RNA sequence: AUGGCAGUCACGGGUAACGGAGAAUUAGGGUUCGAUUCCGGAGAAGGAGCCUGAGAAACGGCUACUACAACUACGGUUCGGCAGCAGGGAAGAAAAUUGGCCAAUCCUAAUUCAGGGAGCCAGUGACAAGAAAUAGCAAGCUGGGAAACUUACGUUUCUACGGCAUUGAAAUGAGAACAGUGUAAAUCUCUUAGCGAGGAACAAUUGGAGGGCAAGUCAUGGUGCCAGCAGCCGCGGUAAUUCCAGCUCCAAUAGCGUAUAUUAAAGUUGUUGCAGUUAAAAAGCUCGUAGUUGAACUUCUGUUCAGGUUCAUUUCGAUUCGUCGUGUGAAACUGGACAUACGUUUGCGUAAACAUUUUACUGUGAAAAAAUUAGAGUGUUCCAGGCAGGUUUUAGCCCGAAUACAUUAGCAUGGAAUAAUGGAAUAGGACUAAGUCCAUUUUAUUGGUUCUUGGAUUUGGUAAUGAUUAAUAGGGACAGUUGGGGGCAUUAGUAUUUAAUAGUCAGAGGUGAAAUUCUUGGAUUUAUUAAGGACUAACUAAUGCGAAAGCAUUUGCCAAAGAUGUUUUCAUUAAUCAAGAACGAAAGUUAGGGGAUCAAAGACGAUCAGAUACCGUCGUAGUCUUAACUAUAAACUAUACCGACUCGGGAUCGGCUGGAAUAAAUGUCCAGUCGGCACCGUAUGAGAAAUCAAAGUCUUUGGGUUCUGGGGGAAG
RNA sequence: GGAAAAAUAAGUAAACCCUACCAUUUGGAACAACAAGAAGUCGUAACAAGGUAUCUGUAGGUGAACCUGCAGAUGGAUCAUUA
C-alpha cells in the first residue's frame, strides 16, 4: 500500500545515484516531489529533469551526475519549531558546512536556511547531501 | 518495516509499549516492586545484629581454605543472616552474642569470590571497628 | 495486493486506458444515440458494466464517458432507469447467498464455510462505504434472512 | 425521568506518593529525585462535636468517646496533648544546647517606648561549599647536561634541571597576646605591640603496586593451599610480582577507604536509537472492530517597479590597522503594479463592518513569582559569593541592582506549505428581478397603511450553471482456461486378514543364533471364489492446489478459487490490527458404530551382570467412522504483512501474443510477456560467521502496521 | 418580661459489638523446594551412525536416567541416480 510518494521517489533516486546510474525514471509523482527536485536542482545536486504526462499521476526522468551522498525523507513529518532547528541540522546532516533539511512552511517549501532567512518553520520533509 | 509505529498520532502506543517492555530490565523490576524493602536489611545500608554462631565455611572450587564467618540475628528484622568476617584472625575479635555491624559485600545482594552464597561482611564489634581492632588502635 | 489474500495474492489483471481522451475518429454514433442504446439495454435489466461490454464488443464504442462525458451509471441515474442496489454489492450478496444455499445442505464442507466468512466480510466492508457515502439507506443491514429478501 | 462514566483504561488495587518553584546527572533525546528556605494543601495521639468571632471545626480553645499523661488525704482535680524551641525515652545505620537577647529583620497591641524559642546570637557540627599552610633562598660537595677543546680520560662554563641524616642566616603563619575593630553583651574574625622554626619538630593521611589501573626486574623475611587476599580474572600446595611484614614506589591528598539507592557508562529500554534464520526472541493460521496508517490533480507562470538583505569582484574609491561610501551585475527574499490573477463597501498607511468552511501546524505578541538556572555590571584580599559600589568638586557628587529563559493548556494576532474536514447531486445551489408571509429598530405616543431592514417561501431571468484523473491502488462484472483445494454421491484396484471349495503333503514361522508360537483336526504352499475393514503403489518431480493444518483411483453433482485476458463498471471503497470470531497433524476425551492391518499398555519368548529395552511371537486402547470436545508440534524457510527500489542466466507450472515445421492438433518448436514454485552464477550490498538476491537499499541511522526478547538457571 | 437545673422530638455522630470483604504486615500445625560444588550410591540417557540418529507434540509404562506407540523437524548420519 503506497504511503508517502516523496519517500518512494527519494529512495529510488538515491538507489540509482548509488548504483552509478546516469538517470532515473520516477513514478508516480506529486507537487511535493517536483518542488523537492526543483530544490535539489537549484541547489546543485541533480541536473535537468523532465516530466511525463501519462493521464494519471505522472512519470519523471531525472538526469543525475553524481553528487548526492544521500537524500532522504523523514516520516512522520514532524513538527519543527525554529527552536528545534539546531537538533535537526546536527542529527541529520553530515556537517555544518553543507547539506540541507527541507521543510514545508506556511511560506512554502524551504531549505532550513531559507527558513532562518524567512524566520519560520515547523514541518519536516526530508534532506539531501 | 521495523515493527514499531512511526506516526504522529502513535504517541501513546509508543510510550505504553515502553512502559511494558521496561519490565524486562532487571534493576527496574527489582526497584518497582519493593524488592529492596523485603531483603534482610529492609532496604538499609548496614544492620546491627547478635552473633548466634561462629562458623567455618569451606571455599568454592578450585580453592581450599576455611572462610571464617558468623551467623547473626538482625535486631531490626529478627531475620537470621550469614555474614563473613574479614582479614586475619578477626574471628577472634568476635564473641558469641555480641552486637555486630554488618554491610553488603559489594555485589548488592549477591556473594563474592570463593565464599559461596554469603552476602554480608562484619564491620563493627560491640562499638568498635574491625579495622581499628586489627591494626590495634583500640581494644575490646 | 488482491484483497484479503495474504502471502501470495499479488498480480495485475488488465485494463489500460489509451492516451487520447477524444472519442475515436471512425466512430459515427451521436452521444444521444448512445444514451438511447444504453438506456434500452438498461431497461432490459442489464448492468452498467454489462452495458459497457455490449457497447464495446458489438457497437464499436470503446469508452462511453469519453464519448458522452457522463459515465454509464450517471447516465442511468439522469435517465431514470436506476439499478436500485449498486451492481457492486448486488453480486457480492448473490454470491454469499449461493454459498448459503450450498452450505445448508453440505454441512461438513469447511472450505465453503471459510469462503462464506470471507465474502460476508467483504459485504459488510462495502456496506460501510456505500453508507457513509449515502448510496445506501442508513439503517440497511446485511443479514442472512434480511438480505435474502432484499432484491437478492 | 433513566440517566452518568468506560479499550481515547472507567471502576478498582499499589506508592518505602503531599503538588509545584526546583535538585543530581546531562553531546543531543533522556534518566532519576524533590520530607526539607518560597507558594499551595493537609494535620496537632485517633475520631466526632462545638463555643466565640470578621475569620476556626481552631487545637499552645472547650465537650465526649477510644488509647494514653500529671496530682489525690480516694471524693476529687489538671492552663494534660514536643508533627513550636531546648531536652528525655523509644525506634533504628542514621541526625546538635534543657544556652543569650529582642541590638537587626518583621509581627502583634488601647500602642514611638510593651511582648515575641518568628527571628537573630552563641554552642554542638569532616552533612555540604569556598580559599589554603605543612616550607622557602642560597652556599659548599655533587649527579647530570652541554659545549668546546684535548685525537681516547684533563680543563672551562653552566636559559637544562637535578641531589645532600653538611654549613648560613633571612621569611612567615599555626600557637599565643597588650591594645584597637566587632557585639545587646560574650566569642570569633580583621588591624596590630611584646612573644612564637632546624629537625623521630609546628613531622598528613587514607588506600594501593600481577591484569583491569597509576606504581617492585626487591635473587628481602615469615607462611607453605594453612592463615588469608581477590568488586571480576584470579593469588596461596616450599624459590608468592596477589597473603603477613620490611624497604621502596604509586594514586588521590586535609582528606581518603567501605556499604547501600540512584546518574553516566547503556545503541544492555532504542522517539532520536537496539535486537527477533541459528546467540533471548515473528503468535499454528485466516477474518476483523477500536488504534495507527493512508495515491495523484486546482493561481503553475510571466512581465515591470521599489525597498532592503546577501554575493561576487579585471569598478572603484576614502581613509586605516578595517569599516564606510560607491559601482555594475547576481541571488532568495519582502512588497507594490498589470496580466481572466490573495476580495467588497464605507470613514481618516490604520480601523471597522461585510465576505472568506473549520482546525492541527508555524511566526509574533499579551498574560507570567520570587529564590534558583543562563547571564551584564562590579576585585567579597582571590574565590564561594554579595548587590553593592566609585570619588576628597563633601551640609556633596557619580553610577547599579540588567537581560535571557520562563516548556503544556488557556488568550491575542500574521500565515500561502503540509495534514484533516467542508461545500452546489432528492440541488431554489449562486446571482438578479418580481411577488407572499413572519418578525422589526427608528419616526414623543397607541391604531390602520407603509417604510425599512432581517428570516422563510413562490416564480422568471442571468451565468459555460455545478460530478478532477482514472493510481503497474482496491472492489465488482465478464471470457477461455488451470489445479493431487472443499462437500456430497458413485467406482475401481491389487494388498493384508479371514472363510469357502478344490490340491498336495511335513514341516511352517521367526533370528545373529534361537525360543515363545502355528502345525496330521493338515499348517505354511497352490488354484478359484467370497466376506470384511483400511489404503491409493508404480507413474510421482527442487511439479500443482489450499489461509494454515493439509490434499493423489473412476465418474456425476454442488458451491468456491488464482492467474491471465479486457479501449467493461464502481470510484479511495485501501494497509495492518487490542476486542471478537472461523479453521487447526498426531495423540488424547465423551456417546454410538466398526475392527482388516499394524499396534502404547500387557502377556510372553530371547539378549544381558541386570533388561520392565533395542530383537521375536502375541495383544488391548488406539488406528477407521458418525455426532461432539480438545487447540498442542522442530504447527520450520526456526525468517510477520502491505509497498518501492537495487545484478546476470537458463529452466519450470498457468494465461495470453505473435512466428515456424509437420503426418495440420486440447500436440511440436521459436520469440515475447503476466503471474507461481524454485534453481545457477554473481554483488564495489549485508553479516560474528554459516551464509543471504534478501538476511540488501542501516551512525549516510525514519515508506505503513501488529507481535516478540533484554545474562544463566529457578520455571512455563 | 428575662432566665439556670430538669426534661422533650428530630438530627450530627464518636466509640463498642455482629455479618461480609479489601489493603499492609505478621504468628503458624502440616507440606516443602531451588541454584552452585565436588573423591558418596545404582546404572550409562546424551555428545562419534554414543553403539537403537537425535529432537518436538501427545499418550501409556517405569529404581534411575529413560522406554514404547502415533504424527512431525534436520538443528542429519542423505542438498545427489528410471535405463
Ligand atoms: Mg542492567
Ligand atoms: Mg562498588
Ligand atoms: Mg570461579
Ligand atoms: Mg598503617
Ligand atoms: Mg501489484
Ligand atoms: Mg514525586
Ligand atoms: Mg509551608
Ligand atoms: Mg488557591
Ligand atoms: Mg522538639
Ligand atoms: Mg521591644
Ligand atoms: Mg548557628
Ligand atoms: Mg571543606
Ligand atoms: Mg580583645
Ligand atoms: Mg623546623
Ligand atoms: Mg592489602
Ligand atoms: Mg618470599
Ligand atoms: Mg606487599
Ligand atoms: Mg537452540
Ligand atoms: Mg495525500
Ligand atoms: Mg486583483
Ligand atoms: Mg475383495
Ligand atoms: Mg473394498
Ligand atoms: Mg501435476
Ligand atoms: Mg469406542
Ligand atoms: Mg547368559
Ligand atoms: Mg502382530
Ligand atoms: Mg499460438
Ligand atoms: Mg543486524
Ligand atoms: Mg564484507
Ligand atoms: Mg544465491
Ligand atoms: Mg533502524
Ligand atoms: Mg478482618
Ligand atoms: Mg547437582
Ligand atoms: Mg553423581
Ligand atoms: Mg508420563
Amino acid at each position: 500500500v503506497k504511503v508517502n510518494i516523496l519517500a518512494e521517489c527519494l529512495k529510488d533516486l538515491v538507489n540509482a545515484e548509488k548504483m552509478g546510474k546516469k538517470q532515473v525514471l520516477l513514478r508516480p509523482v506529486s507537487k511535493v516531489v517536483l518542488k523537492f527536485l526543483r530544490i535539489m536542482q537549484k541547489n546543485g545536486y541533480i541536473g535537468e529533469f523532465e516530466v511525463i504526462d501519462d493521464h494519471r499521476s505522472k512519470k519523471v526522468v531525472v538526469e543525475l551526475i553524481g553528487r548526492i551522498n544521500k537524500c532522504g525523507v523523514i516520516s512522520p513529518r514532524y513538527d519543527v519549531p525554529l527552536a528545534d532547528f539546531e537538533k535537526w541540522t546536527n542529527n541529520i546532516l553530515p556537517s555544518r558546512q553543507f547539506g540541507n533539511v527541507v521543510l514545508t512552511t506556511t511560506y512554502g517549501i524551504l531549505t532550513h536556511e531559507e527558513c532562518r532567512k524567512r524566520h519560520t518553520g515547523g514541518k519536516i520533509l526530508g534532506f539531501f547531501y | 518495516g521495523v515493527g514499531k509505529p512511526r506516526g504522529i498520532r502513535a504517541g501513546r502506543k509508543l510510550a505504553r509499549h515502553r512502559k511494558d517492555q521496561r519490565w524486562a530490565d532487571n534493576d527496574f523490576n527489582k526497584r518497582l516492586l519493593g524488592s529492596r524493602w523485603r531483603n534482610p536489611f529492609m532496604g538499609a545500608s548496614h544492620a546491627k545484629g547478635l552473633v548466634t554462631e561462629k562458623i567455618g565455611i569451606e571455599s568454592k572450587q578450585p580453592n581450599s581454605a576455611v572462610r571464617k564467618c558468623v551467623r547473626v540475628l538482625l535486631r531490626k528484622n529478627s531475620k537470621k543472616i550469614a555474614a563473613f568476617v574479614p582479614m586475619d584472625g578477626c574471628l577472634n575479635f568476635l564473641a558469641e552474642n555480641d552486637e555486630v555491624l554488618v554491610a553488603g559485600l559489594g555485589r548488592q545482594g549477591h556473594a563474592v569470590g570463593d565464599i559461596p552464597g554469603v552476602r554480608f561482611k562484619v564491620v563493627c564489634v560491640k562499638g568498635i571497628s574491625l579495622l581499628a581492632l586489627f591494626k590495634g588502635k583500640k581494644e575490646k | 495486493g488482491r484483497m484479503q489474500m495474504k502471502g501470495k495474492g499479488k498480480g495485475i489483471s488488465g485494463s489500460a486506458l489509451p492516451f487520447k481522451r477524444r472519442s475515436p475518429k471512425w466512430l459515427h454514433m451521436t452521444p444521444s444515440t448512445v444514451v438511447d442504446l444504453s438506456v434500452k439495454l438498461a431497461k432490459k435489466g442489464l448492468t452498467p458494466s454489462q452495458i459497457g461490454v455490449i457497447l464495446r464488443d458489438q457497437h464499436g464504442i470503446p469508452q462511453v464517458r469519453f464519448l458522452t462525458g457522463q459515465k454509464i451509471l450517471r447516465i442511468l441515474k439522469k435517465n431514470g432507469c436506476a439499478p436500485q442496489l449498486p451492481e457492486d454489492l448486488y453480486f457480492l450478496i448473490k454470491k454469499a447467498l449461493s454459498i448459503r444455499k450450498h452450505l445448508e445442505k453440505n454441512r461438513k464442507d469447511k472450505d465453503s464455510k471459510y469462503r462464506l466468512i470471507l465474502v460476508e466480510s467483504r459485504i459488510h466492508r462495502l456496506s460501510r462505504y456505500y453508507k457513509l457515502n449515502q448510496k445506501l439507506p442508513p439503517k440497511w443491514k446485511y443479514n442472512a434472512q434480511t438480505a435474502s429478501a432484499l432484491v437478492q
